[PDB]
């Protein structure tokens, strides 16, 4: 199934929603597009407008809140969108960062309608939408140089991993006696900017993290339990041909989808040894 | 050279139904697909057998690739239950492998006892004869006289007299005591489990027109068998009492150890967990298809689990089938029911 | 001087009926009387008794000077029989001088052996028929009984019984008694049971043939014969009486006759004296007893009645004589001829 | 019961019949008289005429022959009488003697209407009555001087040889005669001696008990009682009593049963006798 020419400017993100039927894209044209794919057909449904700069990413929210989509852009702001009564409209706007926002992600539906945001300004913001609408977020300084990604850990006590341009990967946990997310662990292992970080939703004892970097390597970080440390495990002994840009875990099977710069997508799974191989 | 933003990249993502979304190399197209994950395959056999209700192939599959010895019995139990049918099965499974005297010569009433009883008789006093008999160890006789009258209370005052001093020195005596007094409680609870196929016939015999009781007893026995080394047999009794719940409970407790024997068989934590839940679900489905039978939490819990593994295969149809069988009273069941709908519809 | 003819004389002659004829002293008249012969009187008590039907007086006269003891017992019998009456005599001469249930099944048990195990298979399998057979082919008697005693089948309910008899009847008297009762018979008890328990047999015969008086009497007479043949003379008379068999009592008595007339012979009595008293007493005892029974064909018996008739007519008592002649079969040309003579003589 | 003045002349014999009801009598008036006695009442039926001299005795035939009577008289004739419908008539005359006939006796019935006759001629005749009515007698010389009695023995218990009667003569002897086929007549079986003067009567008891009893009675004032235990044995002599009787004894007669003797003497008295344990004789009822 292919939807050629969804945009005329280069596209940076395409995400299907909770039912994996409703597509959504974003690119330099500074717009988002909603699609409806079936067998091998497709129908545009709208074009979201507002961002003053190329749009970097989008994330669909859990259906239990409505039909929402979040986006972030080089313009250093985040826009939420809604499809009420049959038409999309900018409900809220989040802009507390002073540089390009590169990632945005809806927390687990159990936490409510929270949003995880990371920016080149080095900070990360956590945002909920009050009873009235406005937003009173959490802002933390999380990386030097710039933050490129941030992902939520599955639900139990709330944790999320960030990936900065300081080559570091970082786990965060919420604390009461601070009313903020505090730095739980710093994981060193990349020699160049970390482009993305994905926390696997696998519900097994062991937790899985996958970080991708400008150094042409993918690292799977794992933690057996609370007393265990985060163990480093290169996805493969040899570096890759080009820069790895994204990492995505399936919802089941704990299968990793790696997006390279040689515009190639490799798939991996774990084996008896604890080493990865092509799935 | 390195650059801060906008570089080209597939930007791959996974989505419900096991779909992979990525961006075409031209950087202007979106491509959704369902990658072939070696090891993961939609369950056709199950979908096709669940519709054509012919688990011959499915059963033949599990049988030919069974795991431990016990597991083999269950599938065999199901392999034969497949051909012979439920009724015919419970049959082959619950069945089993001087007059005259001519008097001669003189004789005489010797003793007071004899004389007293004899006089009673002739004097048409059949009642006293027995009293005088019992109050002596002339039970054999007491019984003979009674085996001639119609008077029930008398025709019974002796039985209760026989048992009174024998039902404890003879197993057959204790059994008679029960057959006599139309009961099974005694056998069902103390007769050696080895002779169960008997306590089995004493239930179908005493309660031939009262099914609720027939099955309450059959159950009471199954529990005893399974709890005293007769696993395979307790299942047979359950299969006849129509208590899928008991068979389910046994199988859910046997689950762990089963997933462990699989994990030691060179399989990743996932291959084991995956394979296990599948075998259990196919084993439970085929079994629930021959008995007379959801309200068990863990079973539900694990039912939901198989749903997700199925949706991830893209086989939304087989997923809905199991969705239906779950109580539309459970929210998780509710939510997934809705999700699977939109995802497929 | 002596003379050839015409000399006076009484010219007596005896004549039928104990009459004596003689010419009167004046030699011109005739006298006809009935002389007194010591020891020869008209039996008035018997005439009375037979007319009244009250033998109390005769019974007592005979009871005061009885001969041997057996005879005394006889008249003694007659005495009691005359007061209490046949029926009340038979009632007094045939007359005779809950438990533990607590079983509670306890502990684990189990069938052991192919026997215990197969019977139960028959019980639950609701195959009661075969369960009984196995219990029998094996010496599990009580077992078979306890079982059949719960069924309402007959052909089976008895197979157990016949087995009980087949091996215990010869080993226990009580068992043997049970046999006959169970089989509704008494032949065995009448024929082989100890003649000492006769009151039990008697009573047994009564309870089996309450509506078959013929059978009852046939059995009572059979039992009667045994008692007699086994030194139980007085009891045999009892069973014979109750069976209304005057024949048998006539035989016992007709046979003990010769000896009886020999003991009277020794009592310093002439041939006539002996014969006479023995006969009269034989006849009295019989006429009496014959009144409380339920009844003349016996040949021997007839000849004596005809012998009593003759002694009777000689005492002159033509009336009493006629009474007896009328009890004989008018088919005997002797009884026939005699009737004529008496008739003509008395009327 | 008494029947006074039966005749005007002296009566010599008076006999009742088989039933002990009809009475016949004879006297020196040469007549017989039939009477019918009942209770203490009697009634003269007829008077039989024909004998030409005193009539000595009379005997009643058995009933099976109807109503017949035999009589004998000093005239030496025997006359048989019969009563057909309250009417008597002479039905036959037996006159074969040359002197007085002193006794006539009908034989046991089994032998038929056979009559025993004793005469003073010393002979005895046995006479029956052929089909037609007449007779073919047997005559035997039985005693010297004269015969005064003849009496039959009971019939054996139909062999004509077992017939015996006993006579009594004026030769003092008592004889016993038996019938014999070859000779076709009665022959001497035994002479019983024991009297010293004329035997006047002989009666043979009917006692059906082992022994046989005869009774002679004589002018010698004695009565012998002859007994016999064996058929061919001798006859035992036994005086009725040791002393002679006051006067002559004329008749003796047994009872039908009990074997009681009845004696008639010249003192015009009658004594009754019975046998005792000792085998001797004693009064049979209150002695006088």
């Amino acid at each position: 199934v292919v939807i050629a020419n969804a945009h005329n400017e280069l596209i940076h993100d395409a995400v299907l929603d909770y039912y994996g039927k409703r597509l959504a894209t974003c690119s330099s044209d500074k717009t988002i597009k909603i699609f409806e794919v079936e067998g091998e057909t497709h129908k545009l449904i709208d074009t979201l407008t507002g961002h003053e700069g190329p749009v970097w990413r989008v994330d669909w929210a859990h259906p239990k809140f409505g039909t929402i989509l979040a986006s972030c852009s080089y313009d250093g702001k985040v826009l939420i969108w809604k499809e009420e009564n049959g038409r999309w409209s900018q409900i809220a706007v989040h802009a507390v960062h002073s540089a390009s926002v590169n990632s945005v992600q809806w927390a687990p539906h159990e936490y409510g309608p929270l949003l995880l945001v990371a920016s080149s300004d080095g900070k990360v913001s956590v945002v909920e939408f009050k009873e009235n609408g406005t937003t009173s977020p959490i802002i933390i300084d999380a990386h030097a140089i710039g933050v490129n990604s941030a992902s939520w850990a599955p639900a139990t006590s709330r944790k999320f991993v960030t990936g900065g341009a300081d080559n570091l990967v970082k786990i965060w946990k919420y604390n009461s006696d601070a009313q903020t997310y505090v730095l739980e662990s710093t994981l060193e292992g990349h020699s160049d900017w970390v482009r993305d970080v994905a926390w696997s939703p696998t519900v097994l004892l062991r937790s899985y993290l996958a970080s991708v970097s400008q150094d042409r390597t993918c690292i799977i970080w794992t933690q057996d339990n609370e007393q265990g440390p985060w163990k480093k495990t290169l996805l493969k002994e040899e570096k890759f041909p080009d820069v790895l840009w994204r990492a995505s875990w399936s919802l089941s099977g704990n299968v990793l989808a790696l997006s390279g710069g040689d515009n190639k997508v490799t798939l991996w799974k774990e084996n008896l040894e604890g080493k990865w191989e092509p799935a | 050279a390195p650059t801060w933003y906008g570089e080209p990249s597939p930007a791959a993502h996974w989505a419900f139904g096991g779909k992979l979304v990525q961006i075409t190399p031209d950087g202007k197209g979106v491509s959704i697909t369902n990658p072939k994950i070696s090891g993961l395959e939609s369950n056709t056999t199950l979908s096709e057998a669940l519709k054509t209700k012919d688990f011959k192939p499915l059963i033949n599959q599990r049988l030919v690739k069974v795991i431990d010895d016990v597991n083999e019995e269950d599938w065999n139990l199901l392999e034969k239950l497949s051909m012979d049918g439920t009724e015919e099965f419970l049959k082959e499974a619950l069945a089993f492998d001087e007059t005259n005297f001519q008097p001669e010569g003189d004789f005489s009433l010797s003793g007071n006892i004899e004389q007293t009883i004899s006089k009673n008789l002739v004097s048409g006093n059949i009642k006293s004869a027995v009293k005088n008999s019992l109050e002596n160890d002339l039970l054999m006789e007491a019984m003979v006289i009674a085996l001639d009258s119609n008077n029930e209370r008398l025709k019974e005052s002796v039985k209760n007299a026989y048992f009174a001093k024998y039902g404890s020195k003879s197993s057959l005596s204790r059994i008679l005591y029960s057959i006599s007094k139309r009961e099974v409680d005694d056998l069902v609870e103390n007769l050696d489990v080895s002779q169960w196929k008997f306590i089995s016939k004493a239930i179908q015999n005493l309660y031939p027109n009262d099914i609720a009781q027939r099955n309450e007893m059959l159950i009471k026995l199954g529990d005893r068998l399974k709890e005293n080394g007769h696993r395979q047999d307790s299942l047979t009794l359950y299969l006849a009492a129509g208590s899928l719940d008991k068979v389910a409970s046994i199988w859910l407790s046997e689950f762990p150890d089963l997933e462990d024997k699989l994990k030691k068989d060179n399989k990743t934590i996932y291959e084991a967990h995956s394979e296990c839940l599948t075998e259990f679900i196919e084993r439970f489905t085929v079994f629930s298809n021959f008995i007379n039978g959801i309200n068990n939490e863990q079973l539900i819990a694990k039912f939901l689990e198989f749903i997700n593994l199925t949706t991830s295969t893209g086989n939304f149809e087989l997923a809905t089938e199991f969705l239906n069988s779950l109580p539309s009273d459970n929210e998780e069941v509710k939510t997934e029911k809705a999700r699977v709908l939109i995802a497929s519809g």
